[PDB]
RNA sequence: AGUAUGGGAGAGGAUGGUAGAAUUCCAGGUGUAGCGGUGAAAUGCGUAGAGAUCUGGAGGAAUACCGAUGGCGAAGGCAGCCAUCUGGCCUAAUACUGACGCUGAGGUACGAAAGCAUGGGGAGCAAACAGGAUUAGAUACCCUGGUAGUCCAUGCCGUAAACGAUGUCUACUAGCCGUUGGGGCCUUUGAGGCUUUAGUGGCGCAGCUAACGCGAUAAGUAGACCGCCUGGGGAGUACGGUCGCAAGACUAAAACUCAAAUGAAUUGACGGGGGCCCGCACAAGCGGUGGAGCAUGUGGUUUAAUUCGAUGCAACGCGAAGAAC
């Protein structure tokens, strides 16, 4: 529809789940895939299994659009934070960078307690 | 993310101790 | 094992044709130490498909064999308390043993008079590609 | 021991201003079915519109790398940047007064966190409290919310494993290897090398110690002064007294009971302590039991007796290699 062609990736990781949208540049979302929708519902959505086939599926809809510019965003540690951009290669795009732009606080709030166990 | 007021001054210390040698 | 590892034990060729993989197909076919059962319908089935077209049962036996072989399987690795399924490499050896048992049994479920027939029967669906162990074997599974 | 002159290093202290990252909330754009969490789930949130992303604001706390075997301070303790006021220390020798020094019962000053009083602030975290799990039981560890408190200004409290478990000061007594701030020498030939001080670390001779260990920063050899101890529990407790708004803090016994309580080290044993290894122990393969009928042994119930033993692996086709008399 749109089809401008340059729309971004943002891979935001977690130890719990992983989520994976597709937007423009200017950041108007286009298309999002999560392993809520995959079908595990559990500790099983954090498998790197199912992030490679979330971000398949965000690619397979956002081609829709014409998406062969990416530029990807992978947020916050644990599995499955380089699945995503392997899948995504997997289908053919071109990339036209990676990097890592995880933000870490200078000296942010207090965090929470240590859990003993 | 975890605080640990009193560790960090210990594990330091611990850890030049343990690198010196 | 956990010091050294055994060699492989290996068959001595059949008398009638001199060939090794007969002689590992019959010991598959073979129940309770009935060799001669065995020998009678891996022979009755060899001559069946033999004179349908007229080719050595060897070759073709082989080329068919080869046909229904895997090439890859999957096993559950627990990690986190999930099957995680994916596959993994084979030797030759592993994939020519569930190649002949999925035949044997492909065969053994089939339904005609005795167990040569049906297996000369199941030897040429899963040759001319009209075989259901062709389908057990699948690509993406 | 102290003073004046010229230099050096430093999170030493008080006041004020200012900056970034990050968390929360308020909207706004697009988008929207799940989000969050545990070893496993649920409590909880969301179709009013979840979670993620982008843009603009509001508020609070803390200063990521630098950061270190660091540095400063009597101790407690002190870390973004800049300005003002201010204390202490090190370094070279010139002059100066000429014992002006050390310790110190009473006394006095400072003194982590928690707590209390008055008036503000409250982002995140989080005593008490509520709900959901696990357990025979959970009153707790786990998860979801959350009030005092954590923050500021003025005061009180005066307690910590406030530890180097080692009082302050002085003089002497083998060596080796690092670091911080100065001074001197050699070729600053180059961040180089060699010696002298004041701090801070690692081995080690003599010596000391019950042992562990200390060993120029002594727990070595000596001197000056102060504090403190006389078996364990009762007990840092009762009464009295002083201080405090309170919580409480300081000083501080006795009756009674026991014949032990302790420190260091040695050999076994154990560890849901860490490494190593073996075993048809796991992985692969074949055939069974657990389901059906029957044979046989045992446990239960009944009877006059259903003779007696063997009882996790290591009892149960076992003593019995054979009960119609
Ligand atoms: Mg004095
Ligand atoms: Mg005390
Ligand atoms: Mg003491
Ligand atoms: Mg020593
Ligand atoms: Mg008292
Ligand atoms: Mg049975
Ligand atoms: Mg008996």
């Amino acid at each position: 529809t749109r089809t401008v062609s340059e729309g971004v990736a943002h891979i935001h990781a977690s130890f719990n789940n992983t989520i994976v949208t597709i937007t423009d540049r200017q950041g108007n979302a286009l298309a999002w895939a999560t392993s809520g929708g995959q079908g595990f519902r559990g500790s099983r959505k954090s498998t790197p299994f199912a992030a490679q086939v979330a971000a398949e599926v965000a690619g397979k809809a956002a081609l829709d659009y014409g998406l062969k510019n990416l530029d990807v965003l992978v947020k916050g540690p644990g599995p499955g934070r380089e699945s995503a951009v392997r899948a995504l290669g997997a289908v053919g795009y071109k990339i036209n960078s990676i990097t890592d732009v995880t933000p870490i606080p200078h000296n942010g709030c207090r965090p929470p307690k240590k859990r003993r166990v | 993310k975890r605080e640990f007021y009193e560790k960090p001054t210990q594990e330091r210390k611990r850890k030049k101790a343990a690198a010196v040698k | 094992p956990r010091r050294r590892v055994v060699a492989a034990r290996e068959i001595l060729p059949d008398p009638k044709f001199s060939s090794q993989t007969i002689a590992k197909f019959m010991n598959h076919v073979m129940q309770d130490g009935k060799k001669s059962i065995a020998e009678s319908i891996v022979y009755g089935a060899l001559e069946r498909v033999q004179e349908k077209n007229k080719v050595d049962p060897v070759e073709f036996f082989e080329t068919t064999l080869e046909k229904v072989r895997p090439m890859v399987e999957v096993k559950a690795r627990r990690v986190g308390g999930a099957t995680y399924q994916v596959p993994m490499e084979v030797r030759p050896s592993r994939r020519t043993a569930l190649a002949m048992r999925w035949l044997v049994d492909a065969a053994a479920k089939r339904s005609e008079k005795t167990m040569a027939l049906r297996l000369a029967g199941e030897l040429l669906d899963a040759a001319e590609g009209k075989g259901a162990a062709i389908k057990k074997r699948e690509d993406v599974h």
